[PDB]
RNA sequence: GCAUCCGUAGCUCAGCUGGAUAGAGUACUCGGCUCGGACCGAGCGGCGGAGGUUCGAAUCCUCCCGGAUGCACCA
RNA sequence: GCCCGUU
RNA sequence: UUUAAUGUUUGAUGUUCUAACGUUGACCCGUAAUCCGGGUUGCGGACAGUGUCUGGUGGGUAGUUUGACUGGGGCGGUCUC
RNA sequence: UUCCUUGUCGGGUAAGUUCCGACCUGCACGAAUGGCGUAAUGAUGGCCAGGCUGUCUCCACCCGAGACUCAGUGAAAUUG
RNA sequence: CGCCGGAAGACCAAGGGUUCCUGUCCAACGUUAAUCGGGGCAGGGUGAGUCGACCCCUAAGGCGAGGCCGAAAGGCGUAGUCGAUGGGAAACAGGUUAAUAUUCCUGUACUUGGUGUUACUGCGAAGGGGGGACGGAGAAGGCUAUGUUGGCCGGGCGACGGUUGUCCCGGUUUAAGCGUGUAGGCUGGUUUUCCAGGCAAAUCCGGAAAAUCAAGGCUGAGGCGUGAUGACGAGGCACUACGGUGCUGAAGCAACAAAUGCCCUGCUUCCAGGAAAAGCCUCUAAGCAUCAGGUAACAUCAAAUCGUACCCCAAACCGACACAGGUGGUCAGGUAGAGAAUACCAAGGCGCUUGAGAGAACUCGGGUGAAGGAACUAGGCAAAAUGGUGCCGUAACUUCGGGAGAAGGCACGCUGAUAUGUAGGUGAGGUCCCUCGCGGAUGGAGCUGAAAUCAGUCGAAGAUACCAGCUGGCUGCAACUGUUUAUUAAAAACACAGCACUGUGCAAACACGAAAGUGGACGUAUACGGUGUGACGCCUGCCCGGUGCCGGAAGGUUAAUUG
RNA sequence: GAGGACCGAACCGACUAAUGUUGAAAAAUUAGCGGAUGACUUGUGGCUGGGGGUGAAAGGCCAAUCAAACCGGGAGAUAG
């Protein structure tokens, strides 16, 4: 948790925004280097 | 009377129900009732201590006389009633002084029959008397283990106890499981068998019938993950282990009786 | 959709109110810590 | 493709006595009992190839060939 | 005790 | 080597007993009370049960270990003279 | 569940690595970590037919909401 | 003009807390402007014996004097005491404020206590008994809310052919209480004697016996009367700050239809067998006895305190937002319809806080399409298609229930006649009888009203819109209805009824607990726990060497201890 | 007039497609879809606490966090 953000005090868990594998549009076919 | 249902729906195709028309269609005797609320299998710590318990129909407790110590006074059987607390049926009896009591209903007992407890009672089904005055070889039920404590053995529907021997201050009983046990001869018993002996002939038919009785579903241990059960895990259906309980104790064969103070009363274990 | 905070004043006072804190020894140490920090509101009360 | 184990009488199998000597069952051959079996009495029948160590090899090395078993995974 | 068969 | 006799004496098993101890048997009282305690009695009884010590069992639970080289790791092979 | 394998034969199609029926050579089925059947049921897996169609051959036009222009308000990721 | 109208209307609980009303201001807040606002500032606004809380009573559960247990902290629990989401006294209609009203005013009521007077009298509990007091489903009858039509009363005679009529518009409302006791439901009544029961007592409850009577009692919607010579009332008249204010006021009846509401906590039926305690009624014990107390009438007094504005499917609550999300209860009009579906409307409420133009590609949401009709594609994905009621008709297979709405087909509008509106439903008057009233018989006026047949007629089309199954054949898996990865997996996975093995003799095994204890269970082997398999049908073969479990005790080995 | 019966609104759910993906929304909308008297659904209150709970079992859920929640402390853990 991010508990003392002054830029965005309303939100604590934010990696659904910028981390690609945690977005709701992430598909596992993007991880094909396997 | 055992009734097979007609298969008008898939939940009715296998239902076998036991119908006794001699039971009392009506409300039970109110001064012999008590509130009986459900537990869910949880103790005073709030934890589940017995699994697969929960829900079911609301039930009122009926105070059944297991002692039968109102001696010398005769009692007429008024009617047979349904009891949701046990597999046996119960009977409402009326004593000559105006006292009403619930007893367990024995086999072949109708409304109008005359019962009598006491040491000078007669040898006929329904009467309760101490086992020093019951003939050897008789079929009894509702048997005390301590004198004055109340009947504790052979209470379920269709069950009984044989008196095989009386030598000394003890009688030897053949229990329903096949165990030979010594009980002292001043303990009481009731002559006959317990009624409702086709209780085991019923078929619930569907899953919801078991949920009406307060039985919650059983999950197989082999269907779990290893963190939940010893049987858990596997890539597909794997077993590979010796069968155990959820706490690791060997089931399927291992004996768990550990009671050194009652071993002198047990003549022969069941087999 | 349905979120986690569903307010109820009775359940609020029974769970973290003043008499709920005063009933156990660990709740009384919550009030000692909040008095030592010098907070303007000790409990979730009226 | 790698690893491990095996090639011995017509067939199926022992023998590594740590290197100095090859056997069993069955088959086959001869004689007898009765025409043939079954049965009884006797006999015959050979270390996968090619080099090497060795006083000397079926046995120990090195390669070759054939037959089996296991492995060949992560992308 | 066992003791098959014969174009 | 081998036994019996007298005098003196432990261990084993068995049989009763009651008085420690048990009682989630009955009854009475504290008491307006299915707790608890006291009393009476019945049934068990030196057993059971508990403490210390001790052999066995013990993935139920815990702490950890599970080498390197390598034409990538694994598998195979190798590790000193 | 069968690697070899799209095994072989038959059916269905003009043409069928899938489907259905059979054969047995079961790499590596098999009897309550069940075997083989089975009416009914399934937002379950596979296959075929009739009807239907802009799914397609192969796109055309039309009705609205944006995109475009004017006036007002006015962001963002990124960036030696 | 458009949209909602089982809400996007109205009233609340929960939650919020002044957002309510009035005046004033437009910096910031409002996705634009703002003269407006749930914004800024100032003032105002919430009136109760009867509504709710508080209060009396308990459920789950909490706390818990002593107690039992535990290194300490503490754990459990008895007597008790708390704890609603449940039980317990009583008010309605009309009017009124800018903003509150079952609270204020007007009219008419009701309840529980205290005190006093009079009359009469066995009163009394921490005890006994009754009552309160209870499930699911189904069916029918009697009603009301409400609606429609007629009658009555007031108004109208029509912007364009017609409209003094079988024409058009509007109204036709009235409560609690008090009195009567009906449809319906339940039950025999009374008296006397006695008794191992209800911890003691009892005249009460329970039981037994006897006599006698053919009736009695309890419960109960609605209707009717009164309340009401009132209130309200379409409109009209008179003022006005054109917002509103003042006065008067006709008719105010009947028939039919009809609830998911009431009688009904009923009745019938089924198995899974369906709270507790107080208020209430009654009985007596200790006790008091010309007391106290009890009962009835009358008078008088009391009924405190807190909440009450406003929003409440939402711009005020939970979501950081004036955020297409989430949020329990109550009310339920018309036409068509089986309907709370759907379409259009009423009462009522809204047009969703950026607009104006233009009429490119392309994207989104839709409409139509020549000829062909799955050739598309991993795959008929998506679309298109089917769709109602009545009747005819319907295969294999089957556990005889099913399959099945299988498949497939025909009829369907309007007008007239049968019949100036039929069958059916409702039922006034008149007449008769008695029990003389909320009674019965006869009788049929009036109202309501399907379905069918025959004949005619219009269109391309009559279930015309909205609404509203695609069907068939073969096969794998799982019996089935269910359950699951909140946010990429709904399945063949999980569960399941059934089956089997095994443990368990009650202080049960087992589980949570250093323990006390609690669950198992106020159960007792036809019961309970664990494990595997998974409806049903036909079945389930051989192996005990290995590992495990059960039984055995001879011998070998073997701990602390002893020395 | 039985039924984990049938068709289908409220109500509960989430199978398919399209949109949206700096969204109107940190999981929705539109059009279809499943259950809909029951192993149903829902309001108010209560109980179970972290190697613990609960789980018709998916390592699911336990306040947008879960193969061991969150907060504070050991704590400036250690980091070839
Ligand atoms: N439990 C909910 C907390 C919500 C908080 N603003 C967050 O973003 O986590
Ligand atoms: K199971
Ligand atoms: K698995
Ligand atoms: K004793
Ligand atoms: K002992
Ligand atoms: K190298
Ligand atoms: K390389
Ligand atoms: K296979
Ligand atoms: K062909
Ligand atoms: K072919
Ligand atoms: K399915
Ligand atoms: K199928
Ligand atoms: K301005
Ligand atoms: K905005
Ligand atoms: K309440
Ligand atoms: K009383
Ligand atoms: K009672
Ligand atoms: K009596
Ligand atoms: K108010
Ligand atoms: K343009
Ligand atoms: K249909
Ligand atoms: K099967
Ligand atoms: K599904
Ligand atoms: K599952
Ligand atoms: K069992
Ligand atoms: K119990
Ligand atoms: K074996
Ligand atoms: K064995
Ligand atoms: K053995
Ligand atoms: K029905
Ligand atoms: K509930
Ligand atoms: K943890
Ligand atoms: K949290
Ligand atoms: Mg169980
Ligand atoms: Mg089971
Ligand atoms: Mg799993
Ligand atoms: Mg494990
Ligand atoms: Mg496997
Ligand atoms: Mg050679
Ligand atoms: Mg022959
Ligand atoms: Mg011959
Ligand atoms: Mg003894
Ligand atoms: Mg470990
Ligand atoms: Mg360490
Ligand atoms: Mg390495
Ligand atoms: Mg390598
Ligand atoms: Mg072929
Ligand atoms: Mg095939
Ligand atoms: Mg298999
Ligand atoms: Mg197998
Ligand atoms: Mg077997
Ligand atoms: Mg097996
Ligand atoms: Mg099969
Ligand atoms: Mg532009
Ligand atoms: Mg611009
Ligand atoms: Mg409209
Ligand atoms: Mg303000
Ligand atoms: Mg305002
Ligand atoms: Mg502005
Ligand atoms: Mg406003
Ligand atoms: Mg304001
Ligand atoms: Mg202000
Ligand atoms: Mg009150
Ligand atoms: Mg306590
Ligand atoms: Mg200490
Ligand atoms: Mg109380
Ligand atoms: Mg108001
Ligand atoms: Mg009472
Ligand atoms: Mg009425
Ligand atoms: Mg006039
Ligand atoms: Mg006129
Ligand atoms: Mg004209
Ligand atoms: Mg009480
Ligand atoms: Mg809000
Ligand atoms: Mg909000
Ligand atoms: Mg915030
Ligand atoms: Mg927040
Ligand atoms: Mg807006
Ligand atoms: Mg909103
Ligand atoms: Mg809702
Ligand atoms: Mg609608
Ligand atoms: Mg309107
Ligand atoms: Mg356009
Ligand atoms: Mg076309
Ligand atoms: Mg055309
Ligand atoms: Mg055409
Ligand atoms: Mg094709
Ligand atoms: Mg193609
Ligand atoms: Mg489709
Ligand atoms: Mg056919
Ligand atoms: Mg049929
Ligand atoms: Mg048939
Ligand atoms: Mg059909
Ligand atoms: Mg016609
Ligand atoms: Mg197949
Ligand atoms: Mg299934
Ligand atoms: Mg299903
Ligand atoms: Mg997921
Ligand atoms: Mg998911
Ligand atoms: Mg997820
Ligand atoms: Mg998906
Ligand atoms: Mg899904
Ligand atoms: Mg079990
Ligand atoms: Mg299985
Ligand atoms: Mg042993
Ligand atoms: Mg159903
Ligand atoms: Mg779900
Ligand atoms: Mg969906
Ligand atoms: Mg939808
Ligand atoms: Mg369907
Ligand atoms: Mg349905
Ligand atoms: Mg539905
Ligand atoms: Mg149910
Ligand atoms: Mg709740
Ligand atoms: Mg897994
Ligand atoms: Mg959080
Ligand atoms: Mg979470
Ligand atoms: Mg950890
Ligand atoms: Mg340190
Ligand atoms: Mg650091």
């Amino acid at each position: 948790m991010e508990n003392n953000s002054r830029t965005m005090p309303h939100i604590r868990r934010t990696t659904h925004i910028m981390k690609f594998a945690h977005r709701n549009s992430f598909d596992f076919h993007f991880f094909n280097a396997r | 009377a055992v009734v097979k249902c007609k298969p008008t729906s898939p939940g009715r195709r296998h239902v076998v129900k036991v119908v006794n028309p001699e039971l009392h269609k009506g409300k039970p005797f109110a001064p012999l009732l008590e509130k009986n609320s459900k537990s869910g299998g949880r103790n005073n710590n709030g934890r589940i201590t017995t699994r697969h318990i929960g829900g079911g129909h609301k039930q009122a407790y009926r105070i059944v006389d297991f002692k039968r110590n109102k001696d010398g006074i005769p009692a007429v059987v008024e009617r047979l009633e349904y009891d949701p607390n046990r597999s046996a049926n119960i009977a409402l009896v009326l004593y000559k002084d105006g006292e009403r009591r619930y007893i367990l209903a024995p086999k072949g007992l109708k409304a109008g029959d005359q019962i009598q407890s006491g040491v000078d009672a007669a040898i006929k089904p329904g009467n309760t008397l101490p086992m020093r005055n019951i003939p050897v070889g008789s079929t009894v039920h509702n048997v005390e283990m301590k004198p004055g404590k109340g009947g504790q053995l052979a209470r379920s529907a269709g069950t009984y106890v044989q008196i095989v021997a009386r030598d000394g201050a003890y009688v030897t009983l053949r229990l329903r499981s096949g165990e030979m046990r010594k009980v002292e001869a001043d303990c009481r018993a009731t002559l006959g068998e317990v009624g409702n002996a086709e209780h085991m002939l019923r078929v619930l038919g569907k899953a919801g019938a078991a949920r009406w009785r307060g039985v919650r579903p059983t999950v197989r241990g082999t269907a779990m993950n290893p963190v939940d059960h010893p049987h858990g895990g596997g890539e597909g259906r794997n077993f590979g282990k010796h069968p155990v309980t959820p706490w690791g104790v060997q089931t399927k064969g291992k004996k768990t009786r550990s009671n050194k103070r009652t071993d002198k009363f047990i003549v022969r274990r069941r087999s | 959709m349905k979120r986690t905070f569903q307010p109820s004043v009775l359940k609020r006072n029974r769970s973290h109110g003043f008499r709920a804190r005063m009933a156990t020894k660990n709740g009384r140490q919550v009030l000692a810590r909040r008095r030592a920090k010098g907070r303007a509101r000790l409990t979730v009360s009226k």
